[PDB]
């Protein structure tokens, strides 16, 4: 098989690879080469280089183009998104993961969305998915909420559960640590703004892969590392979880949480019952669909479970805590019982289903004995409009 | 617009034109020398959807009339610049309801005659 | 019952018009094809015979 | 009840209601119970594909 | 009438046996036949009631 | 009329003829034609897969808690498509030093595969002690009911099959259906390497085992590589399961057949130096290879060859 | 036991329909098939 | 099998070529009904049967 | 041993229907065609003319695949 | 005293039984398999050892490589749109609802 | 070119069976 | 289908009947590049500098 | 019977195949599945509707234009049913389709079913009147208004 | 339709009512052992056996005339003259006709011969 | 702007024959066919439109 | 309650009143409604099998964009979807392909149309996700493989794959047309001799001797070759149909074959073969039926 | 062997050279392209199991 040397050109061509127009047997071969495919000698330039190894090894590691991937990166690092990408022109291998990082990271600050996406979208599948990574993910993700793009946060967060083709096939597929983060922000994002629809989504992935705990998990994890670095034994038990700042905080809080949920739910049903009539009192508020708590804390986690108990309350009042780096509990009381408050409101189908509105109720109908209009008919009507009347059926 | 639409165009299988009472039986015409008298229709059969026994009219030797959902086509009526009479539904959130200076002012019907009163 | 005027057309089916009165029976008619949409008001064409 | 049997709870709930324990929205709470949804995730994926 | 609530509470749940089981069941769906919804029914389905006795 | 036949497509006077469609008839499509729909042709590209991992698939579920924890000592082991080169040596002696200290048979034995992994990859032969220290007493010693995590079998399989070893048919044989029963749980690629090691230290039994293992499991035949079925297959001299041998080579597809004989015929041919151990020759295995080619493939008819000699007889 | 029962009814059948054949060709020996020369 | 079936139909669709298409009546539901017997008057007796 | 002699019933209803059309109903043929033929003219070493019918012709072909020939209002 | 008469009496007797744990066993795959049975062409089975030599999966032709040969009846009938019948394509056989 | 391979030993598949039984 | 006199006693389509359109375009795929759907932006920076 | 069933293991046995599954031709049996199908479509079957497992078979029939060209091709151009108009020069195109009977005539007692000598000519002469009666009432703004009650209307 | 092996064992162990297996061998001299549950129909015989009617071949035969609904399986020494019947039992038209190949020699470990056909040609 | 003058989305279709005769019988029947497919599609978006006109949330 | 109400009469598979329901709420309540309405009505038109309007309420539910789409609307619109691209027509459409097949070729848009609303298309059964799979590998493709996909190899290899699996027919370089029509005689003439004016290759089922004029089943009771003349032939056609009877024997078939027992009952009309018949020696008893 | 596979050309002669009959079929514009869209028995098994 031909290999062509770009070294080693002469006018000889010892290796008789070129294509010779008078040669004996060039026939088929010059009738080859004028039907080749629109890219065939750039393809098979890519494909005959370029190609995954037989480890499961990238092919980014190459001595030659590493320094022009360090200027990338380090072009990228101080802010220059378009210098780094005219050098990103030049380049003629698979550059590392770590470049990409570098580019969308860069690409957060200023807003571009568009061209963060479209980097990501030259690292999948044309590039072996080489941007296919937690990082990455997260940088693309943390873009769109800079841009308010509600469409690509769930565009993000659907790369990231990923497909069984790079799932299984390529094996190229997210970190679980990373999942939770993107998945994350992005439910912060949307519960704050009151997507309700986009939220439950992701959060029914969240319980579905078993991430509910999983903040927890990771603050268990690094004190478990320091004690490992000390030289003692670990394990994973449930007095080991419960001894965390962030549990014991958020049980701390639960009974603050309940009496505002209380208190906001019970201002909803007045809101509502006084907008039924127009504007006095509507019976609707008298007596509504949420039991008064009892006075202990007990009663208070009894409560929440079984009125809100299709969520779980305990993680999102752990989510709700941080904003922006700002730790609410123990800066704004206010503010934070609000927000943990909004959070199981939007995320509780229970709680949707009762806070509704009163609507009038329908009249059925039959068509008319003697017709004029097939639009014009006969409402049924009910006991308490018509006092009198003879004894009639349903 | 037929007389009898339905009872001829939708619900009648030849669309009336196709006489589906006739006799297969042999006749004596000389272009109709190639007609055999036909047996009588098998009893208890399960017929292809397309078809029939050929007894009836009920039941043709080919069912012209599909068996899905008929729906008329939609009207071609302008639903936004009719002005219909005002319901009650109407007069009650005559307050918030938004119109067209021809909707308030409309000569039959004119709804701001209404709102006043 | 719907029959009550059956006796305006023994034996042929109900009305709930007069069905003798020519002009009341085009007229019910036509209020019937308005209420099914097949006649009102609507943007015209080149075609439609304006004259 | 959620889980598919309502047998078992029929006593507790007959005898829940006796007491005076039940209030208004622990009632919704059962009822809606009743639809046995921790079968319907059961069902829903392996019978109903 | 609360007796009849029961016998009909009791002929509800034969039935309902039946129907999981003619519907999970593929080698009866195979043989395509709409008798076997109707050949057993609270008639016919065991518990027997004229039984109970012995 | 020449020696250029005229193509039917462009010439007039065959598109306008009496056989064909003049142009004053009317022009529309004669018939429709499905045929992508009636029968549909699955997709077998001539060329392999680019973006498939090729390789064994070690399978990592450990936990968001201790995946935390023992990263510093995880960051030098395998993460997914990335093959960090510390030595292996520093990463036995790591787990050796930690490992006991953490309580999970889980986590420690997933940790454990990842290190069997990382040393497959280098060919360190030391790495074996870490079955027979730690693992063997749980598992495969005097018939223990522990049952051990797919990951570490597979791990270790595949350090067996990459640093040629013997102990890999003790483990193999606990995998079929009375034991634990992983063996329809294997990529395509363990199939291979198991294949390719094999046929390398020669056992014509371990070879037959493992072939029957495959054709009953429902392995992917066609999609095994080329190399290793080649390897495996020449390694083998006994006339029992020669005939095995026959029997079987029957059961791979017409194409897998022609480059499986064409694999053959470049491996001791001008493929010679691909190999890191250069093949034994076996003719017998070699031949027999090209000539189940020779008739599953089409026959082509060449008179002049068969014929050559042929004269007729007036009898 | 009907296995042995029917062993026997077999080899019975057998035997009378093979002497209904020797007695009506009135030999042992038939024919081949035209197929049966090669 | 012998194809009667399919000859029965194609002779069917053979005897169509004479037909007209029926007069149903300048008024339908009228000529419907009268064609039924139910309207006033319009009551015919059966035919009279010679007895056997 | 036998207790009973009984009479054999068997439920033959072939109450279901299933012909599957052999693959040769839809094979292709070749269909042409056909009108009254006017005239030909045929030309391979010497040009002959037929005229059947003597009219004026409203249709003409073509045909080069041995001899020319032209099949006048074909 | 007439079992002889029916199928679980005399010879067929065994076979009977044999039906029967096989059902037993049956069930319960249908108990872990989440009451949805699993395929009656046993292409769900891991082994081709599992696949019992009852299962239609067993391939009884004329010839298994020639495939003029795999027909059913004399010529090879076509399903509804000369869509191939005898021996079906993977992507013919859709098992929706 | 035939037979391919050795044909089957002698064994008779019938005998263990109605043996076992 | 039905049609018995179709290409031989002379009657050929002058409208291409549904049921072949239905069929060829049945036949074909649909190229995905067709639906030009774009709700991000454009790509400034990055898009024209992409791999070579 | 051999063509119908030969080496069939059962009636179904085809059913792989998505559309010999469905097709309604044998009976509807093999398409209900659960008890709860089967309640409806006996539901459906008393209230006079149809069968909502029927339509698992989609038919379109013969389409109503395909009906009227057969029969106008087996009457060869059909002289019979044809509007006089339809003989004379430049027939519109109200003129070029069949004898169909419109809604227009559905009042007219006068003449019964045989008009009488110049019934037809007084019909329609009414008839123009109700056209003229239908001008004047778009023209001052009186016509049908979809909503109206019988009040209103009057 | 061919039968194999394991079929036939599990027809041996447990048999089904309307499944009849039947025995095509020609010479009674070279049949020394009996399939369970069989029946003998000889091959060249069969052409004959299956115009009659069921009661005119009960008389014959000494057993039932299997009904063409009702699977009917052949077998021979190599499975050639099980074939040959095979198609016979396929012309009166039977909708189930399976032939075991290489039966009763799969089955008694009998090597044996139906006719004695030899793989090669004689040269032209 | 109104009628015939106005759109969203302007298609053009460019048919091309060697005969032609050709080309305009083939634009008749093209022009047929988009004349059901747009009635049909066009008809759709009008009940939706209508639907959305009798009332919904913002 | 509405949405419960309009769930109830979905199931039951009544459209009409469901759908009066979803009218009023629209009319007067409209910044109430939520998305499992357009799910209640979107899952019972499934039922009812009106596709159309299946279609026509994901359409509107695109173009308001509120309330939002839920994975569960789109898993209902797109297994209608599949349910129509599923079912057969009547037997007058089925000649030439299964033509409901083109339903499948809306899928790529919808799940564009997913992407757009932000509808995560991992959220679907992996049943559906499976369906839709083999619906977008059937039709959707990039400009990538597009450009690459009438190579003359890959259009071979098909061809070839169709040869291992022996369906050749509908292929158009590797099928052989041999069979031609003949035109239809007038009694308006004899004398005037036909000629071809243009050829077609169109499909037998058009015109073939019609079933009643033919033999029954040929399929089954003849077997046909249609085969070419070795000889030369002068004049007439080069193909001829050879046609045997399924059960043709020789005519000197008696002596072909071993002789038989039955051998003496020779030209006998009504034999007695209860008296040849072993049956009568085998039984003790032995009741003659006749 | 395979009984559709069927001499697509004529025995070899002097009628070729001297005849304006053409050797091979004109491409038929109404024929798709062929292309790969379907499975294998192999990965139904497995999407099943
Ligand atoms: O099919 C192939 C093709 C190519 N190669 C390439 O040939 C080199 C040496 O070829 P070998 O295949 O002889 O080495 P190996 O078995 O020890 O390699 P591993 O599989 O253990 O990695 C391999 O390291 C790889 O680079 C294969 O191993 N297999
Ligand atoms: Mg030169």
């Amino acid at each position: 098989p031909a290999v062509v040397d770009h070294d080693n050109i002469t006018v000889e061509d010892p290796n008789r690879v070129g294509l010779n127009a008078a040669t004996l047997d060039c026939r088929g071969r010059i009738y080859r080469w004028l039907r080749r495919g629109p890219f065939f000698q750039v393809d098979n330039y890519f494909r005959r280089s370029v190609k995954l190894n037989r480890d499961g090894t990238l092919p980014t590691d190459f001595v030659h183009e590493a320094p022009l991937m360090r200027k990338i990166i380090r072009l990228a690092h101080r802010g220059h998104l378009k210098a780094a990408c005219e050098e990103y022109r030049r380049v003629t291998t698979v550059p590392p993961v770590e470049v990409y990082r570098a580019l969308t990271a860069c690409c957060v600050p200023g807003a571009k969305l568009a061209d963060a996406v479209s980097i990501f979208e030259d690292g999948d599948s044309k590039l072996f998915y080489v941007s296919r990574d937690g990082e990455v993910l997260h940088n693309l993700m943390r873009c769109a909420i800079a841009a308010r793009h509600r469409a690509r946060i769930m565009w993000v967060y659907n790369v990231m559960r990923g497909r069984f083709y790079e799932n299984v096939v390529v094996r190229a597929e997210v970190d679980l640590i990373w999942r939770y983060r993107i998945a994350m922000i992005a439910l912060e994002y949307l519960l704050d703004h009151e997507c309700a629809e986009e939220a439950a989504a992701i959060y029914s992935y969240l319980v579905e892969e078993e991430l509910l705990r999983c903040d927890v998990h990771v603050r268990v994890g690094l004190h478990m590392r320091e004690a490992i670095a000390a030289g003692k034994p670990i394990t994973l038990n449930n007095d080991v979880m419960n001894a965390t700042s962030l549990v014991r905080d958020a049980t701390a809080v639960a009974p603050e949480v309940a009496r505002e949920l209380q208190r906001r739910h019970a201002q909803t049903l007045q809101n509502n019952a006084v907008e039924a009539v127009g504007a006095g009192s509507a019976p609707w508020s008298i007596l509504g669909p949420l039991t008064a708590i009892g006075p202990t804390a007990e009663d208070t986690m009894v409560w929440l479970q079984q009125h809100y108990g299709d969520v779980d309350v305990m993680s999102i009042m752990r989510w709700a805590r941080f904003r922006k780096g700002k730790d609410l509990m123990a800066k704004d009381r206010p503010q934070y019982l609000a927000r943990a408050a909004a959070w199981i409101e939007l995320l509780s189908k229970r709680n949707r289903e009762m806070e509704e509105v009163p609507l009038t109720y329908m009249r059925k109908s039959k068509p008319l004995v003697l017709d004029t209009n097939s639009n014009v008919r006969v409402a049924w009507q009910t006991p308490l409009m018509r006092s009198g009347g003879p004894p009639r059926l349903l | 617009q037929l007389q009898a639409q339905d009872r001829i165009i939708c619900g009648t299988h030849g669309a009336g034109i196709v006489a589906h009472q006739t006799a297969v039986n042999s006749s004596d015409n000389p272009m109709l020398s190639s007609v055999t008298t036909a047996a009588p229709a098998a009893d208890l059969s399960r017929t292809k959807p397309h078809e029939g026994t050929g007894t009836s009219e009920r039941d043709p030797y080919i069912r012209t009339l599909h068996n899905q959902r008929s729906a008329a086509p939609e009207s071609s009526v302008s639903q936004s610049h009719t002005v219909n009479a005002p319901t009650v539904d109407e007069c009650e959130m005559l307050a918030e309801r938004w119109g067209t200076m021809n909707y308030w002012h409309n000569d039959t019907f004119p709804r701001l005659v209404v709102f006043l009163k | 019952p719907r029959n009550l005027n059956h006796a305006l057309n023994y034996g042929i089916a109900n009305y709930a018009y007069n069905r003798g009165n020519y002009v009341e029976t085009q007229d019910s008619i036509w209020e019937e094809q308005t209420a099914s949409g097949q006649e009102g008001w609507s943007p015209a064409t080149h075609a439609d015979g304006l004259r | 009840a959620q889980h598919g049997l309502y047998q078992q709870a029929t006593p507790i709930v007959d005898e829940l209601h006796h007491q005076k324990a039940l209030h208004a929205g622990h009632y919704a709470l059962l009822i809606n119970a009743l639809a046995c949804p921790r079968l319907g995730q059961r069902i829903l994926h392996c019978d109903a594909q | 009438t609360a007796l009849w609530d029961a016998t009909r509470k009791i002929r509800s749940a034969k039935e309902a046996a039946l129907h999981r089981s003619l519907s999970h069941n593929t080698r009866m769906r195979a043989s395509a036949d709409l008798k076997h919804w109707y050949e057993e029914d609270a008639n016919t389905l065991r518990p027997l009631a004229f039984e109970a006795l012995k | 009329v020449g020696y250029t036949p005229v193509n039917p497509d462009t010439s007039p006077m065959v598109a306008y003829s009496q056989y064909h469609w003049h142009y004053n008839l009317p022009q529309g499509m004669e018939r429709p034609h499905s045929v992508n729909r009636t029968f549909a042709a699955p997709f077998q590209s001539n060329h392999s897969l680019v973006n498939k991992y090729r390789g064994v698939w070690i399978e990592f579920d450990m936990h968001p808690a201790f995946s935390v924890a023992l990263e510093p000592q995880l960051r030098k082991l395998p993460r997914g498509r990335t093959l960090p080169k510390t030595p292996a040596e520093e990463v036995i002696a790591d787990y050796t030093a930690l490992a006991p200290l953490v309580d999970d048979e889980k986590t420690r034995d997933l940790w454990l595969a990842k290190v069997f992994q990382h040393c497959a990859f280098q060919r360190c032969g030391g790495a074996m002690e870490l079955w027979e220290r730690y693992c063997h007493q749980r598992f495969t010693a005097e018939g223990a009911t522990a049952k051990p995590p797919l990951s570490l079998v597979k791990s270790v399989l595949f350090y067996c099959n990459k640093t040629d070893n013997s102990g890999w048919r003790a483990l193999f044989d606990r995998c079929l259906k009375d034991g634990w029963n992983y063996t329809p749980l294997f990529d395509t690629a363990q199939w291979s390497f198991m294949l390719k090691s094999i046929g390398r230290m020669g056992d014509e039994d371990g070879v037959r085992a493992v072939l029957e293992e495959m054709l009953d499991v429902q392995a992917d035949l066609d999609r095994v590589e080329a190399r290793s079925v080649v390897i495996a297959l020449n390694a083998v001299t006994n006339a029992d399961v020669y005939e095995f041998v026959k029997k079987y080579l029957f059961n791979f597809g017409e194409r897998k057949v022609k480059f499986l004989r064409t694999t053959y015929s470049d491996l001791r041919g001008h493929g010679a130096g691909k190999l890191r151990i250069p093949l034994k020759e076996n003719d017998n295995m070699y031949y027999h290879v090209c000539w189940h080619s020779s008739i599953r493939s089409p026959r082509q008819f060449s008179p002049r060859q068969l014929y050559f000699d042929y004269t007729p007889s007036t009898l | 036991w009907e296995l042995s029962r029917d062993e026997q009814l077999f080899w019975e059948r057998v035997e009378l329909i093979r002497k209904g054949q020797v007695a009506s060709i009135g030999s042992s020996h038939k024919r081949g098939y035209a197929d049966e020369a090669a | 099998t012998h194809g009667l079936r399919e000859k029965e139909k194609h002779d069917f669709t053979i005897l169509q070529r004479t037909v007209r298409i029926p007069f149903q009546g300048y008024d339908m539901d009228r000529f419907l009904a009268q064609q039924k017997g139910t309207p006033y008057g319009a009551q015919q007796l059966p035919p009279n049967v010679v007895p056997s | 041993m036998f207790l009973i002699h009984f009479v054999h019933y068997k439920t033959i209803l072939q109450k279901y229907t299933f012909k599957f059309k052999h693959i040769f109903l839809s094979i292709d043929k070749y269909n042409s065609l056909f009108f009254n033929i006017s005239g030909i003219l045929i030309w391979l070493n010497i040009i002959h003319i037929n005229i059947i019918l003597i009219k004026y012709s409203f249709f003409i072909l073509i045909n080069n695949f041995e001899y020319l020939i032209i099949l006048i209002s074909t | 005293c007439g079992v002889n008469a029916y199928e679980f009496g005399g010879k067929y007797a065994r076979t009977y039984a044999y039906a029967f744990e096989k059902a037993k066993k049956e069930l319960e795959a249908t108990a872990a398999s989440g009451f949805m049975a699993p395929s009656l062409s046993h292409e769900d089975t891991e082994r081709l050892s599992d696949q019992p030599t009852t299962s239609p999966s067993v391939d009884r032709f004329a010839s298994t490589t020639h495939p003029e040969q795999r027909k059913a009846q004399f010529v090879p009938r076509v399903g509804p749109g000369s869509t191939p019948l005898e021996d079906p394509a993977a992507d013919q056989k859709s098992e929706w609802s | 070119y035939t037979p391919i391979w050795k044909s089957d030993p002698a064994v008779d598949n019938v005998a263990p069976l109605r043996d076992e039984d | 289908s039905h049609r018995r006199d179709y290409i031989r006693m002379g009657y050929i389509p002058r409208y291409t009947p549904w049921e072949w359109i239905a069929i060829q375009e049945a036949d074909q795929p649909l190229i995905a590049e067709q639906i030009r759907q774009d709700n991000i932006g454009t790509s400034y920076f990055f898009s024209l500098n992409r791999y070579w | 019977l051999f063509q119908q069933n030969a080496y069939r293991k059962t009636p179904t046995d085809e059913h792989w195949n998505p559309y010999i599954r469905r097709s309604t031709e044998n009976g509807v049996g093999h398409l209900l599945q659960n008890k709860f199908d089967i309640m409806r479509r006996e539901d459906r079957l008393s209230k006079g509707e149809q069968d909502l497992t029927e339509r698992n078979t989609i038919h379109y029939g013969v389409p109503i234009q395909q009906i009227v060209d057969e029969f106008v091709f087996r009457h060869r151009n059909a002289r019979g049913e044809r509007p006089l108009d339809y003989f004379k020069p430049f027939p519109n195109f109200r003129a070029l389709r069949l004898n169909r009977m419109y809604r227009d005539v559905e009042g007219f007692s006068l003449m019964k079913q045989r008009p009488e000598f110049l019934e037809w000519e007084l019909f329609t002469r009414y008839r123009q009147h109700h056209q003229q009666r239908r001008r004047l009432a778009l023209l001052h703004g009186l016509e049908p208004v979809a909503n109206e009650t019988a009040q209103e209307r009057d | 339709h061919q039968v194999y092996l394991k079929d036939m064992l599990h027809l041996m162990r447990y048999p089904e009512p309307y499944t009849h297996i039947i025995d095509c061998r020609t010479s009674t001299q070279k049949m020394h052992r009996w399939v369970p549950h069989s029946l003998w129909l000889p091959r060249d015989e069969v052409e004959y056996a299956l115009q009659l009617s069921a009661d005119e071949f009960l008389d014959m035969y000494g057993f039932r005339k299997p009904d063409k609904s009702d699977d009917v399986i052949l077998l021979s020494h190599n499975g050639i003259y099980s074939e040959q019947a095979g198609w016979e039992w396929k012309k009166q038209f039977f909708q189930h006709v399976y032939n075991y190949r290489g039966g009763t020699n799969e089955l008694f470990g009998e090597s044996y011969s139906d006719m004695n056909v030899s793989d090669v040609l004689s040269p032209w | 702007e109104d009628g015939i003058r106005g759109s969203e989305v302007t298609y053009k279709i460019v048919l091309e024959g060697f005969w032609d005769h050709h080309v305009m019988k083939l634009a008749e029947d093209v022009c047929m066919f988009l004349k059901d497919v747009g009635r049909q599609i066009v008809e759709e978006k009008l009940v939706a439109v209508r639907r959305l006109l009798q009332g919904g949330a913002v | 309650t509405y949405e419960l109400v309009m769930l109830a009469l979905s199931l039951q598979g009544n459209m009409v009143e469901a759908e009066s329901i979803l009218s009023f709420l629209r009319s007067h309540h409209s910044e109430h409604i939520t998305v499992e309405s357009f799910n209640a009505l979107l899952l019972g038109h499934r039922e009812a099998r009106q596709f159309d309007c299946c279609d026509a309420i994901w359409q509107e539910l695109v173009d308001r964009r509120w309330p939002r789409a839920s994975p569960l609307t789109a898993e209902l619109y797109l297994r209608s979807i599949m349910d129509h691209a599923n079912t057969p027509t009547s037997e007058p459409l089925q000649s030439f392909a299964n033509i409901n097949v083109v339903e499948k070729k809306k899928v790529p848009l919808v799940l564009a149309q997913m992407d757009e609303l932000g509808v995560p298309r991992t959220h679907l059964s992996r049943v559906l996700m499976d369906e839709v799979e083999d619906s977008l590998r059937k039709f959707q493709t990039y400009r990538s493989r597009f450009y690459e996909w009438g190579r003359a190899v890959k259009q071979f290899d098909f061809i070839e794959f169709r040869r291992r699996n022996g369906w050749l027919y509908d292929l158009h370089l590797m099928k052989c047309t041999t069979k031609q029509v003949g035109p239809l005689r007038d009694f308006n003439d004899p004398d005037a001799v036909q000629g071809a004016v243009a050829t077609a290759e169109i499909p037998a089922f058009f015109n073939e001797r019609p079933a009643w004029e033919r033999p029954p089943l040929e399929e089954t009771l003849y077997v046909t070759t249609n085969k070419e003349r070795y000889d030369d032939v002068r004049g007439g056609d080069i193909y001829y149909d050879d046609t045997r009877g399924l059960h043709d024997r020789s005519p000197t078939w008696m002596n072909e074959v071993p002789e038989t027992r039955y051998d003496r009952l020779y030209g006998v009309n009504h034999p007695d073969i209860a008296k040849i018949g072993i049956r009568r020696h085998l039984n003790v008893e032995y009741v003659n039926r006749k | 062997m395979l009984s559709q596979n069927v001499a697509k050309t004529t025995v070899p002669s002097y009628y070729m050279i001297r005849t304006n009959l053409p050797h091979r079929k004109p491409q038929n514009q109404w024929e798709g392209v062929y292309y790969y869209s379907g499975i294998t028995k192999r990965q139904r098994h497995l999407i099943l199991l």
